[PDB]
């Protein structure tokens, strides 16, 4: 739809490639296994990247020249989570990576002599302030910037 | 929401409290010019029959090519210098007692004065001040926007989403 | 420091609001399940008034409405930094004045309490959640389906479906 | 279609307001102060500024502007003249 070409529906260069390419893969008139229980080129290697026919889902996905599928991401006409989809979840993914980053630390500088407790690990990946992160619905998107990690602490 | 509660003193304040509502004073008499300009249908119903339409001819042509061209900059020009008079004196002023810039008066009791010209009390020029204010700026842009038409209602409904 | 909370205020008051509203979210469903046969998005518009105008659209209705809610959701902000609404039964409840063992703070875990006659904010405690969760299980099962039970025929069994969409 | 000098009228509406005080007190450059030799020292530095004196002329010097301007523009540059013309002069309208 936009700058590039159409999705799959239509994309002539793409076919291109789907063909040539690929199929040439052929290209081994036989190379024996008329029968045979090995060597997998024959079944799928293409056929999973190829049985991807005319189909490969549908997704849009623009395609410029020579048809390799360029990515707008702009959300509008059909792409949307291309980036977003996929976006949001880097973000939720991380941070609760160092969500418990600031956890299975700030739990400890305190009790009896704690430096180097880290060179081993205490609950390993923190195995306690683990789900803290699914855990979370709101949590840091308010008491971060409300108390605690108050600015006092700031 | 810029008053959305906040300002301290000579900017905070002093730049406000009347000042630049006082001054916001004539926006609403410029929109009473202009409201003064929009009612030419203003009312429904009386004879225009038929005041400087698309240009036909200006004023009286003049014994001579017209100075520039169109009726626009002969008005225009002056009107920026005729009425420098006004902020001339109205930025001329200081709000106690007037001599020079005399001995020492910042504050006893009394404290300073008030706008020069304060509320005086009558704290209903500005209850009908932002009212016009909040119009000239709100819904004035159900006509600021695509107003190539006029006054032409048909019975439907009310309202039209985001557009265009 | 605060060793910990907290909060309250806060969001205790947080549910109640999912508590109540997912109760009436599911009144939304209630209807096309006795005598039946008529809802699901159904994209109401939504129960449709008189045979004397509207025509499509007269008007983004929908869109309004919560122009409206708006300020009055002001209000019930307008409420909780500081205590102001009569009954005064979400922000602790009624029972005027009280609750507030936890509006100057110090709570821990604050059970709370709320109606002169009589007893609580309470077992509206549980049809709290059956509602919230549910509305989760609501629109959770459309994305495939969309109604409930027969007999012992053929349908309270599930006979074959579709994968999710894949 | 434009007025071209709309604005050469317009500009040499200020740098008049320019022609100004090489008349009107006493010399030049409110005499060289500071110029050639060197300010005190000064010296930060330095003086002076004064958001005090935007007047003189505001008002009479103003009128400048429609100098020139007016009659001496678009209505043909002095046409009362005559004063000395046939090594030669005119000068012609090219209006
Ligand atoms: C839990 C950890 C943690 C957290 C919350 C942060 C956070 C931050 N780091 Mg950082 N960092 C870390 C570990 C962490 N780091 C480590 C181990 C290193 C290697 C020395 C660095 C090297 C580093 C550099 C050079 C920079 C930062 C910067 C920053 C800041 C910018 C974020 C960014 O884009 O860098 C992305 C994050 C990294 C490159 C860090 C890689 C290490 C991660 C993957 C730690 C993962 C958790 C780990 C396994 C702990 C074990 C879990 C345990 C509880 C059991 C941000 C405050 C930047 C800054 O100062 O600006 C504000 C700066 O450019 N970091
Ligand atoms: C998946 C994609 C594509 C599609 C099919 C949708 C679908 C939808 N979007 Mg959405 N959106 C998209 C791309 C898309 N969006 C892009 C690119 C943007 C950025 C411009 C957005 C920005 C956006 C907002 C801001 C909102 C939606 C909303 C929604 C609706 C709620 C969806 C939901 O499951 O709740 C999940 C929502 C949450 C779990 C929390 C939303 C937090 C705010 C939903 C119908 C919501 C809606 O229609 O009304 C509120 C909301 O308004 N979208
Ligand atoms: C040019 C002319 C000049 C010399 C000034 C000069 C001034 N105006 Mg002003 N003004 C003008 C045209 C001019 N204005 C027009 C056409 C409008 C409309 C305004 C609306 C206006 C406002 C609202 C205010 C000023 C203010 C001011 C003063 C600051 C300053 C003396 C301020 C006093 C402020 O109050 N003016
Ligand atoms: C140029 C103007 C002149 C005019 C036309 C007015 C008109 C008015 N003044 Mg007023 N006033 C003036 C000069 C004027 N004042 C001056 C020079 C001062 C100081 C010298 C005052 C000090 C003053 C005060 C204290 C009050 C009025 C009030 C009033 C209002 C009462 C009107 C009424 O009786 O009907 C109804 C009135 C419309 C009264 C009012 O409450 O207005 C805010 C009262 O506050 N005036
Ligand atoms: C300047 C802006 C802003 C503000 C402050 C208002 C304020 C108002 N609008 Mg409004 N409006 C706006 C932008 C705004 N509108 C925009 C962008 C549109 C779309 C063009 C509308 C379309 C609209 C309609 C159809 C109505 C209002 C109405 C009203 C009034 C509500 C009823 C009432 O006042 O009760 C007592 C008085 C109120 C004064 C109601 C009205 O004016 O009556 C016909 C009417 O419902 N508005
Ligand atoms: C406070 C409210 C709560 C309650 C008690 C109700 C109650 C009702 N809603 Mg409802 N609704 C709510 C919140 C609520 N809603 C919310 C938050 C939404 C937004 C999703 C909706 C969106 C909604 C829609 C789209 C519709 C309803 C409908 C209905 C009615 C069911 C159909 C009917 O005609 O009744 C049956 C009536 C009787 C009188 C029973 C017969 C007995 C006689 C003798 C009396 C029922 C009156 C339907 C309706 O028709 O609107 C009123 C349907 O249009 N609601
Ligand atoms: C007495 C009246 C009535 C009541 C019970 C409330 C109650 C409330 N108002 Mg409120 N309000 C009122 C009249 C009232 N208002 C009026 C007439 C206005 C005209 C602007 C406002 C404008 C207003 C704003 C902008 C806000 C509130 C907010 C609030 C809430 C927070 C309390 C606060 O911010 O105090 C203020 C406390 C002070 C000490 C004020 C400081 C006074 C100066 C001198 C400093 C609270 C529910 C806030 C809110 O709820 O936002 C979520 C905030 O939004 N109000
Ligand atoms: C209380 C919270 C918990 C949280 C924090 C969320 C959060 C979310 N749900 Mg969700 N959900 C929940 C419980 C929760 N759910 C439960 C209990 C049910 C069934 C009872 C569902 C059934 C559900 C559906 C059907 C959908 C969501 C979707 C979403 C996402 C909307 C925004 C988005 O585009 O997803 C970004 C996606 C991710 C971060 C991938 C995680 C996949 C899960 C969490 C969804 C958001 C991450 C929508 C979505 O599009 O997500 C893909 C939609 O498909 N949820
Ligand atoms: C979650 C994630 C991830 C990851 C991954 C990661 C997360 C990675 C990271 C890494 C890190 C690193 C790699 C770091 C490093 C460090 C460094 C490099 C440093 C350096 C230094 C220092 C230390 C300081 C200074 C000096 C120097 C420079 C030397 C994501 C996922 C995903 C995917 C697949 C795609 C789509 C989206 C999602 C779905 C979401
Ligand atoms: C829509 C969109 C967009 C937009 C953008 C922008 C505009 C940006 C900017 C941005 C920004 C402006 C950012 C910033 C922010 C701020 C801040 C401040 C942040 C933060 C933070 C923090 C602090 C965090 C922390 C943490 C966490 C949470 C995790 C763990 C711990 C840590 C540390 C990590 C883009 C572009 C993407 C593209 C397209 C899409
Ligand atoms: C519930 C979530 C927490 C909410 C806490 C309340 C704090 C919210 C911030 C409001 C303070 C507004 O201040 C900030 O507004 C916008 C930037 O942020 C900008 O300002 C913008 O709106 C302001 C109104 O406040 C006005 O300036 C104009 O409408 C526009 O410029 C200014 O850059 C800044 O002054």
């Amino acid at each position: 739809d936009i700058a590039g070409l159409t999705p799959c529906k239509e994309s002539k260069q793409f076919a291109k490639r789907e063909k040539q390419a690929l199929k040439k893969l052929q290209a081994s008139l036989k190379l024996y296994a008329d029968d045979s229980a090995p060597a997998l080129a024959i079944k799928a290697t293409m056929e999973k990247t190829k049985k991807r026919f005319d189909n490969y889902g549908k997704y849009g996905l623009l395609c410029g020249s020579d048809g390799l599928p360029h990515l707008i991401v702009s959300g509008d006409q059909r792409h949307w989570g291309e980036f977003i989809t996929p976006g949001i979840l880097f973000l939720y993914i991380a941070g609760w990576i160092g969500w418990v980053g600031r956890s299975y630390l700030i739990a400890i500088r305190d009790e009896k002599k704690p430096t180097q407790k880290e060179i081993i690990i205490d609950v390993p990946l923190a195995s306690s302030l683990l789900f803290r992160g699914f855990s979370w619905p709101v949590a840091a998107y308010r008491e971060l910037l409300n108390g605690e990690l108050v600015d006092n602490n700031f | 929401s810029a008053p959305g509660d906040f300002g301290f003193d000579p900017l905070g304040l002093g730049e406000v409290p009347a000042n630049l509502e006082r001054y916001k004073e004539s926006e609403l008499i410029h929109c009473r010019w202009a409201m003064l300009a929009v009612p030419g249908i203003l009312v429904p119903e009386a004879l225009g029959y038929g005041e400087w339409a698309a240009l036909p001819g200006g004023q009286a042509t003049y014994l001579g090519n017209p100075v520039p061209w169109g009726t626009l900059p002969t008005i225009l020009a002056i009107e920026f210098l005729a009425i420098a008079f006004v902020e001339h004196q109205r930025s001329m002023e200081k709000d106690p007692e007037k001599k020079k810039y005399p001995g020492g008066a910042f504050d006893p009791l009394g404290y300073s004065k008030d706008p020069k010209k304060l509320e005086e009390l009558k704290v209903k020029e500005i209850k009908n001040g932002r009212l016009a204010l909040l119009a000239f700026v709100g819904f004035c842009v159900q006509q600021s926007a695509y107003p190539g038409t006029g006054p032409l209602e048909n019975l439907a409904t009310h309202l039209a989403d985001p557009w265009h | 420091l605060a060793e910990d909370p907290e909060n309250l205020r806060w969001f205790v008051q947080a549910e109640l609001v999912n508590g109540r509203w997912a109760m009436l979210g599911v009144a939304g469903m209630l209807l096309p399940e006795v005598f039946t046969s008529i809802g699901i998005i159904n994209v109401p518009k939504w129960y449709a008034a008189g045979k004397e105008e509207y025509f499509a659209s007269s008007s983004t209705l929908f869109v309004i409405e919560f122009i409206l809610s708006h300020y009055v959701e002001i209000r019930r902000w307008q409420d909780i930094k500081n205590p102001g609404s009569v009954n005064q039964d979400p922000i602790f409840k009624q029972y005027s004045l009280p609750a507030g063992e936890v509006g100057y703070p110090g709570g821990i875990f604050n059970p709370l309490n709320f109606a002169p006659t009589l007893e609580a904010k309470e077992k509206e405690i549980a049809n709290g959640r059956l509602m919230l969760a549910f509305l989760g299980f609501i629109i959770q099962h459309n994305v495939t389906g969309k109604g409930p039970f027969d007999n012992l025929l053929q349908h309270i069994s599930d006979p074959w479906h579709n994968t999710i969409v894949q | 279609p434009s007025l071209v000098i709309s604005l050469s009228t317009g500009l040499s509406l200020f740098l008049g307001r320019f022609v100004f005080f090489n008349f009107q007190r006493e010399n030049m450059a409110k005499q060289v102060p500071e110029q050639n030799g060197m300010s005190h020292f000064e010296a930060g530095d330095t003086r002076a500024k004064e958001y005090v004196s935007l007047l003189k002329s505001n008002d009479p010097v103003g009128f400048n502007i429609v100098d020139v301007l007016a009659w001496g523009s678009i209505g043909h540059i002095v046409a009362y003249y005559i004063l000395a013309t046939a090594s030669n002069g005119y000068d012609p309208s090219f209006f």
